[PDB]
């Protein structure tokens, strides 16, 4: 259900993703890749429906990470877009693109594009 | 590649 | 740099998207079709390399809108991903994903995939 | 109809 | 392994994937949605490295399903590009492109992309 | 209808794409990049509609190339989705997913996503 | 939609 | 390099 989506969550290959979203749709927190180092983690903020539909339906949502903080600067950024699903067994499902700052020789093998599955476990 | 994003 | 990304910017089927590039990284701004006026409007959220490599290669950058605001609520997110390219003539180059939300049967057919060229006109 | 585009 | 690729594959929603792999990289088979009947069945044809690499690495393939047969058109194609990986538990991890033919003022929401794992379970 | 299609098309990074396109909805033919000559030559295959919705509709197609042939093996294969769109100017518009073999450790970065706008030049 | 792909 | 594009 909608605030459901507060809290930490992690996907498949143990990467965290803790979230605070806003009565009014923000969507803002920290994700971090496993190895567990404070300072894997990176800043990410994002928006999703705040009233979504009275059917079964999920929530739509999405977030930004740039891959920079006081320590790395991978020259790079990940959006998110999926949707949230509650339930006794929560989770969010996702697709992502993954563009690096490149040359114009290289702009065309600039993205990658894969799929997360986040649950609370 | 090697990346910040997993593992 | 910053000063780059901030301005009014436009995709080639006329949608517009106003964003100011803050020094921390953060991107903030609003998204609207070529409707044009009120609402149409909605707000968006991002991030983007604020220490670029410098060569001629592009800053990456990123945003989202979900598609409610006070008039309309389309129940569906859009997230944009790709590189500010800075010049004479400078471009967004991005591709992006929709996604709808849906009931668990038809959750395979929810994500829509394209991609959009933005051209600016003013800061 | 969606927003994203006219 | 190589050949592997060769046999009746499932993806996770229970459509059934019937393919022939060629020694030269060619695919040949047939596609089918679950309810079973004998014309949810489409054919397809792809491509795969018939070499693969000798490091632990997966076989690289794709291949294209028109969505018309002799009882139904749906006017659109759909592509599935992935890697085999073969072992006591093989499958074919995909990701894929939904294109349908549209009028040029809906051209801008032509595709969906989505991901499939094909099991022989 | 398949004569549309039939020819020799290439796209703005100047590859070359030769294409036949049978009365089953079978398309065969061989992709080229821009240093010309055999060895960039490797086979496609795909398949499209043969009976289109009338209408200005495009007509939806897709192919596959593995990127090996008697001189090179890239370890990878690229899938092209997208439809034909007929006129004076014909132009198959398309989306294409890069995946390279990878192990285990390294699948999730194996997908590269872009788009592609074929001009044709000869049938 | 509703499509031939999937169930 | 790949051989997709130049």
């Amino acid at each position: 259900a909608e605030a459901g989506i507060t809290g930490t969550w992690y996907n498949q290959l143990g990467s965290t993703f803790i979230v605070t979203a806003g009565a009014d749709g923000a969507l803002t927190g920290t994700y971090e890749s496993a190895v567990g180092n404070a300072e894997s983690r990176y800043v990410l903020t994002g928006r999703y429906d705040s009233a979504p539909a009275t059917d079964g339906s999920g929530t739509a949502l999405g977030w930004t990470v740039a891959w920079k903080n006081n320590y790395r600067n991978a020259h790079s950024a990940t959006t998110w877009s999926g949707q949230y699903v509650g339930g006794a067994e929560a989770r969010i499902n996702t697709q992502w693109l993954l563009t690096s700052g490149t040359t114009e020789a290289n702009a065309w093998k600039s993205t990658l594009v894969g799929h997360d599955t986040f649950t609370k476990v | 590649f090697s990346h910040p994003q997993n593992t």
